């Protein structure tokens, strides 16, 4: 199969390729130029890959939690690019992409993601790998205040590493929880993870069409204030 | 040639196809005023949110429509600014991104000179040069037009634009926002002349515009004044002939500066049907002509950015592979 990832969550903007059993990837810091990079980085993928956007089986998009802003960047090209060739389109979680990340990077087979949501709180998840390599845990995401997050952990046990952005905001934020934490070395989302993540669940038909494409923000309290009486 | 616009730029998402043989073959909208009217105004959060929702469906619905298919688009524009940030970025990503797929060109459109334009959609369009009275929720500017991106200033509001004029009005006397639509129907109940508002800077010459002074006028009145229906549709209607007679002695102004026998109104106060009247008199007596749009080209829309989308195509505006959005994009930068 081929498989295009795309992620412009947080800070990162990425873009992979899995060609048949090579990848192609693409990763940088974007402040301020996700959308100024990253068609080009779709376009450079292609050609250096010697593919095109009609031989794709589906379009893997990172969405969210994240950037309300970067995360709508994300599915609006993979939508675009989804509409335009008529692909099927996979979404991923940006917190099981780095868990996917630190796998990679040094075998961590459970991870305590937290991204730095703001409002001084974080976008959560614990994930964790089965001997399959599926990431368990899905249904724990949430955006947490911290000390929710101290209280959760301690339900918690055994070894865990930790990504994302939400360990630097705030590095105590396992305080006697009772668990060993390590490192794992992961701050953001690569698209070049969520590819093992796509690949299975194109393999086993979890995709959906562009209209069915939807973001996941996890944070849905965003008004200011209704006028009295509604 | 047929083109394939997408307006995102506030609370309505537009989708349209625009081809310049056969006219207007799809024009789908869907406006988000319920979800604001519980707050008051626009809350970007959400109007760039329900953009996402809409903009794939309401193309496939395009589509559709025309019973077209892909290959059938020539160019995908989009609007590009001005507008929040939040929105724009949303039809602008789908759009260039879908050029992309498609292998077209993406057109990005100045979501005013779509507004301009519109009157070009309809039978007898405007030739140049001609006077533009724009007059939209947060613009109200007179532009002497010579011809495709040759807009001169000459007159603009120094604080409300006639629609927050009308929006901030109708709130006052109750209404949902926005309330200048429900503000005109009021109106029409109004006994003419109990009440009588400025015609704010038409007592010194100059072509530009202040509305704040009128709201003030509006809530005095307002206030030293009976709660009934009667009254409310007064202040209504006083409220509205005193922009209209505003917005034409300016025009008139203009048309004798630039001694052009040609005005042309757009934006959402352009649906007034007191203002298309009143505009139409007088340029009848002028002996010169007047054009609009019909009542939903003039607020946002779909079918202006195709056509818009259309003529800078044809002009040699295209974008690289970077999609950029303009939130502030004065028009009198646009080049020709
Ligand atoms: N006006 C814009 N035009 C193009 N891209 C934008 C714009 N605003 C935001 N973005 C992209 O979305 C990213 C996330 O925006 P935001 O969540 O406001 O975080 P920050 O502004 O702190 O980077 C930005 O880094 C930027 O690349
Ligand atoms: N019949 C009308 N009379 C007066 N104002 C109107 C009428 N119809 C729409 N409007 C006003 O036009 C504005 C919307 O203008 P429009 O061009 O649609 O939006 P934008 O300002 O977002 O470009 C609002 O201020 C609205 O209240
Ligand atoms: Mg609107």
């Amino acid at each position: 199969m081929r498989i295009l990832a795309i992620d412009t969550a947080t800070e990162a903007c990425s873009v992979a390729l899995w060609n048949d059993g090579t990848v192609n990837a693409h990763f940088e810091l974007c402040p301020r130029e996700h959308t100024q990079r990253i068609l080009p980085m779709v376009q450079d993928i292609l050609t250096t890959s010697g593919t095109s956007l009609t031989d794709i089986n589906a379009l893997a998009y990172g969405r969210g939690p994240g950037s309300f802003t970067g995360v709508r960047i994300g599915i609006g090209i993979a939508q675009g690019l989804a509409l335009g060739a008529e692909l099927p389109m996979i979404g991923v979680s940006t917190l099981m992409t780095m868990a996917q990340g630190a796998w990679r990077k040094n075998g961590a087979t459970r991870v305590l993601a937290a991204i730095d949501a703001r409002m001084g709180e974080v976008y959560w998840a614990e994930y964790q790998r089965d001997e399959n390599g599926i990431w368990h845990g899905e249904e724990t995401e949430a955006v947490l205040k911290p000390e929710i997050v101290h209280e959760r952990m301690q339900q918690l046990s055994g070894e865990w590493v930790t990504v994302g952005t939400g360990w630097q905001a705030w590095p105590d934020l396992g305080k006697e929880s009772g668990l060993v934490l390590r490192d794992g070395e992961v701050l953001l989302p690569a698209a070049e993870d969520m590819l093992p993540i796509a690949c299975q669940m194109f393999a086993e038909g979890k995709t959906v069409a562009v209209e069915h494409a939807e973001p996941v923000y996890l944070r849905n309290n965003v008004a200011w204030k209704k006028l009295p009486g509604k | 040639m047929r083109v394939l616009g997408i307006e995102t730029s506030c609370d309505e998402t537009g989708i349209a196809i625009y081809d310049d043989e056969k006219g207007l073959l799809a024009n789908q909208l869907y406006s988000q005023v319920k979800l604001h009217a519980d707050y008051g105004g626009v809350v970007p959060e959400l109007a760039s949110r329900d953009h996402v929702r809409k903009t794939v469906p309401l193309i496939q619905a395009a589509l559709k429509e025309s019973g077209l298919t892909a290959k059938d688009i020539d160019a995908v524009a989009y609007t590009a600014g001005p507008g929040l940030v939040g929105a724009l970025l949303v039809g602008a990503t789908v759009g260039r991104s879908l050029a992309f797929a498609w292998d077209v060109p993406a057109i990005p459109v100045h979501h005013m000179e779509g507004h301009l334009l519109a009157p070009m959609l309809e039978d007898n369009p405007p030739e140049f040069p001609f006077v533009a009275l724009l007059v939209s929720g947060g613009h109200t500017q007179l532009i002497s037009v010579t011809g495709i991106g040759q807009y001169e200033l000459l007159g603009e509001s120094i604080d409300d634009a006639a629609g927050e004029a009308f929006d901030k009005t109708a709130k006052l006397l109750g209404l949902d926002y926005p309330g200048g639509p429900l503000l005109s129907k009021m109106a029409a109940q109004g006994t003419a002349g109990r009440f009588v508002f400025p015609r704010p800077m038409t007592d010194r010459p100059g072509l530009d515009f202040s509305f704040s002074g009128l709201k003030t006028f509006a809530a005095n009145t307002i206030r030293d004044n009976g709660t009934d229906d009667q009254t409310r549709a007064d202040i209504a209607r006083a409220f509205e002939d005193a922009v209209v007679d505003t917005l034409m002695i300016k025009c008139k102004r203009a048309l004798d500066q630039t001694g052009f026998k040609r005005l042309v109104m757009a934006g959402g106060v352009s649906a007034n049907r007191t203002l298309r009247a009143k505009l139409a008199e007088m340029m009848k007596k002028r002996r010169g002509e007047v054009f609009y749009a019909r009542p939903e080209f003039c607020t946002d829309n779909g079918a202006m950015i195709a056509y818009a989308g259309m003529v800078r195509f044809k002009a040699g505006a295209t974008a690289d592979l970077g999609v950029s959005v303009r939130p502030r994009w004065p028009l009198a930068e646009l080049p020709a």
